[PDB]
């Protein structure tokens, strides 16, 4: 059983959801505020 | 890629394509199989010289598609060309579609053949009674004896009465068969009635078969006709298995019907 | 023979195809 | 060696009586040796090479005389001669600007599913070289979104030949395409914008717009009209779609099968 | 072997920003989506749109 | 059998060397040989799922997606699984779900 004839060859959804919102976005988001205190 | 050489009106290019229509015929059979169909402009163009070839190559495309009625209409409409191949797997393909059309179309023609009769085609009945010369010369008359029988038709089935097999109880059995295999009373006392005349006209005529067709078939006065030809040939050890397996099997009133038939 | 071969074997075909009607027909009558 | 032809193909022949001939020659062609990949007896190529650049040359003067059926007849026999895998040329001067060539009057049939199924034919030769053919994949690419300055732009880049009978028909395909997207919820635009961003600033081609369809000739003003309200509001379609659905549900509810 | 189907994506990425954009934002001028959006052309950021 | 196997094994370089065949898989009468042993079925629909995919029919071509990934054995040496779990979402993505 489980031969596969072969013709070619939770824990991290919710984080996974995580990384499909920010991905790459505010990774260290830490200090962008004290660099705004004088921009803004 | 000879597709796009369908717009020449040189129609010599044609026939170059119907002389690549046919050798080949497999593996473009993928590339035009549904898509472009114009073996009826060539073949009704009368730039004839691809007429009488044009219907076969479509009886060859269009069979893996299916289209039996399609390829057996150009079968039909194909020509010698056609036919006179015979060492292939592409008979097998054709037999199949055109003798079977042919009988399925002959239940009919034993239903009506009077009036609003069927254009047979010369050849759809041609290779009919050719591969049955094929059954008769090809040593088999198991078959021949039963293809005789798929066509509905009598005189051929009368015909091979005489052939190349021999009757020593052969064509008598056969009626053991059919008996056992008869469908209606329409077609068994017609083939019923035509056997039993070559079976006086045999060599030694047999009684139980000529009695038990009669008393299947109700003629009171034929029995009485061979029964007349055995008080003429007057023996009545003869007479008596013609005469007992009719008052064994007959019916009462069949008796009191032929009766006077024996009387005068 | 061979000649029998077809005509006696679609002879249970004609045979054949009478019983799935008939339980058909008991499928619902033995529920009414 | 019955060659018949090697004088007036050059030069420019321009529909003259050679074309006559010049067909009843790939007759002759075709009376010699069959255009087929003639696996047997490779060395002979007479029929190959020699008729390949008759036939290709054939193909090229069909569009000069606007032969848009015939042309694909000689095109599609050039394609399946570079179907055959025998030993010839790889390529020339001609096998991308004539094979993308077909695909550029393809892009134009408006036939997208054949101008993809052709990219199997060459997949190193797309992005990575043949620029000239990268040119019209890149062209009806940008037909597929928003992008309209830079078609032309490529009508400032035709880098290849001349591709102007497919460039005319890209002309009117551009002409039924915003003279149909005029259409659109544009809620006022003076004779200045909608005017150059075809290509017809004021000649009677804006009366032929303007009046072929709405957006009428106004106080530098195209019209906008829209109502989009008539056709909503229906219970009843539903009504009946939706009550022969019920029935639908309802046989495969209740009734065994 | 796929890189034929990989390159006409674009398509669905200015989908993806037009409908981000236009489901996000209400009243914006065209001369910010196609900054925004690095399209480098306002001139078509109608035609797209 | 000769109705299932021949269509995939016809098939495997004409993918790969496909162009317009594929219509002939379009009007093919043996598509269907309506059982095919749990597996050329299921690695079938794939092949002709890559046909839609390539030949731009998209929505039609991820649910044979997804029910020839759906179809595939317990066992662990997957590429052919690994190439329909990729394809399966390129046309998907195509589709911007």
């Amino acid at each position: 059983m489980s031969e596969k004839k072969q013709p070619v060859d939770e824990d991290n959804w919710d984080d996974d959801n995580v990384e499909d919102d920010f991905s790459n976005q505010l990774r260290a988001e830490l200090e962008k505020h004290g660099y705004k205190m004088e921009t803004s | 890629g000879i597709i796009s050489l369908l717009d020449e009106d040189e129609p010599q290019l044609k026939e170059f394509a119907l002389h690549k229509l046919n050798a080949v015929v497999n593996d473009f059979w993928a590339e035009i199989s549904e898509s472009v169909d114009k073996i009826e402009v060539l073949y009704e163009d009368e730039g004839f010289r691809s007429r009488q070839f044009a219907a076969l190559v479509a009886s060859k495309v269009f069979y893996h598609l299916g289209a039996f009625e399609e390829s057996l209409n150009y079968a039909l409409g194909a020509g010698d060309l056609f036919n006179v191949n015979d060492n292939s797997e592409y008979v097998e393909t054709i037999i199949a579609k055109c003798i079977d059309h042919y009988t399925k179309q002959c239940v009919e023609n034993a239903d009506l053949p009077e009036g609003e009769k069927k254009p047979i085609d010369q050849r759809l009945e041609g290779i009919v009674n050719k591969m049955f010369q094929r059954c008769l010369d090809d040593h088999k008359y198991k078959q021949a004896i039963g293809i005789a029988l798929e066509t509905r038709r009598l005189d051929v089935f009368e015909k091979t009465i005489l052939e190349s097999n021999d009757v020593p109880g052969m064509l008598a059995y056969s009626l053991k068969l059919c008996m056992s295999l008869m469908q209606n009373k329409q077609f068994r006392n017609k083939v019923l009635r035509v056997l039993v005349k070559i079976y006086m006209n045999l060599e030694k005529p047999d009684f139980i078969n000529v009695c038990q067709c009669l008393i299947f078939l109700d003629d009171p006065q034929a029995v009485s006709d061979i029964l007349e030809k055995l008080v003429k040939e007057d023996n009545l050890l003869m007479a008596y298995q013609i005469c007992f397996d009719l008052y064994e099997s007959a019916s009462q009133q069949f008796l009191s019907s032929v009766i006077q038939n024996l009387r005068t | 023979d061979l000649y029998s071969r077809y005509k006696k074997l679609q002879q249970e075909l004609e045979f054949l195809e009478v019983q799935e009607e008939y339980i058909k027909d008991e499928q619902k009558n033995l529920k009414k | 060696m019955y060659e018949q032809l090697k004088g007036e193909w050059n030069r420019k022949s321009p529909n003259l009586s050679k074309c006559g001939e010049e067909l009843g020659r790939l007759k002759l062609v075709l009376l010699e040796l069959n255009f087929l990949p003639t696996t047997g007896t490779k060395l002979t190529k007479q029929q190959l090479i020699l008729a390949r650049d008759i036939l290709e040359i054939g193909a090229q003067w069909s569009i000069l005389r606007k032969d848009i059926p015939s042309f694909e007849r000689y095109m599609a026999q050039l394609k399946c001669y570079y179907f055959d895998y025998k030993e010839q040329l790889p390529e020339s001067a001609y096998m991308h600007q004539l094979l993308g060539l077909n695909l550029l009057f393809l892009l134009s049939q408006n036939r997208v599913a054949e101008f993809h199924t052709e990219l199997e034919r060459l997949p190193a030769k797309d992005i990575q070289t043949n620029v000239y053919i990268k040119h019209p994949v890149s062209l009806e690419q940008y037909l597929m979104e928003g992008s309209y300055n830079k078609v032309f732009l490529a009508k400032g880049n035709i880098p290849a030949e001349s591709y102007t009978f497919f460039i005319d028909i890209l002309l009117d395909t551009i002409r039924d395409e915003i003279a149909g997207c005029i259409e659109k919820a544009y809620e006022k635009i003076l004779f200045t914008e909608a005017t150059r961003i075809l290509f017809f600033n004021t000649p009677k081609k804006m009366t032929d717009y303007a009046k072929k369809r709405g957006w009428v000739l106004g106080p530098n003003n195209y019209y906008s009209f829209a109502s989009q309200q008539q056709k909503p509001e229906d219970t009843t379609i539903p009504s009946t779609e939706l009550a022969k659905q019920v029935i639908e549900y309802a046989r495969q509810l209740e009734m065994i099968v | 072997g796929t890189y034929t189907l990989i390159i006409r994506l674009r398509h669905n990425v200015i989908k993806t920003g037009v409908r981000m954009i236009s489901l996000s934002y209400s009243r914006i001028s065209l001369a910010d989506i196609a900054q925004k959006l690095q399209l480098d052309s306002p001139e078509d950021a109608e035609f797209i749109v | 059998d000769g109705q299932a196997t021949l269509l995939n094994l016809l098939l495997r370089n004409y993918l790969h060397y496909s162009l317009y065949d594929q219509a002939e898989k379009l009007v093919s009468k043996s598509v269907f040989p309506e059982q095919a042993n749990n597996n050329e079925w299921a690695r079938y629909l794939y092949y002709t799922g890559r046909i839609k995919a390539i030949q731009l029919e998209y929505s039609e071509a991820r649910r044979t997606m997804t029910n020839a990934l759906r179809k595939a054995p317990q066992h662990t040496a997957v590429g052919f699984k690994q190439t329909v779990h990729k394809l399966l979402i390129v046309v998907e993505l195509l589709l911007g779900e």
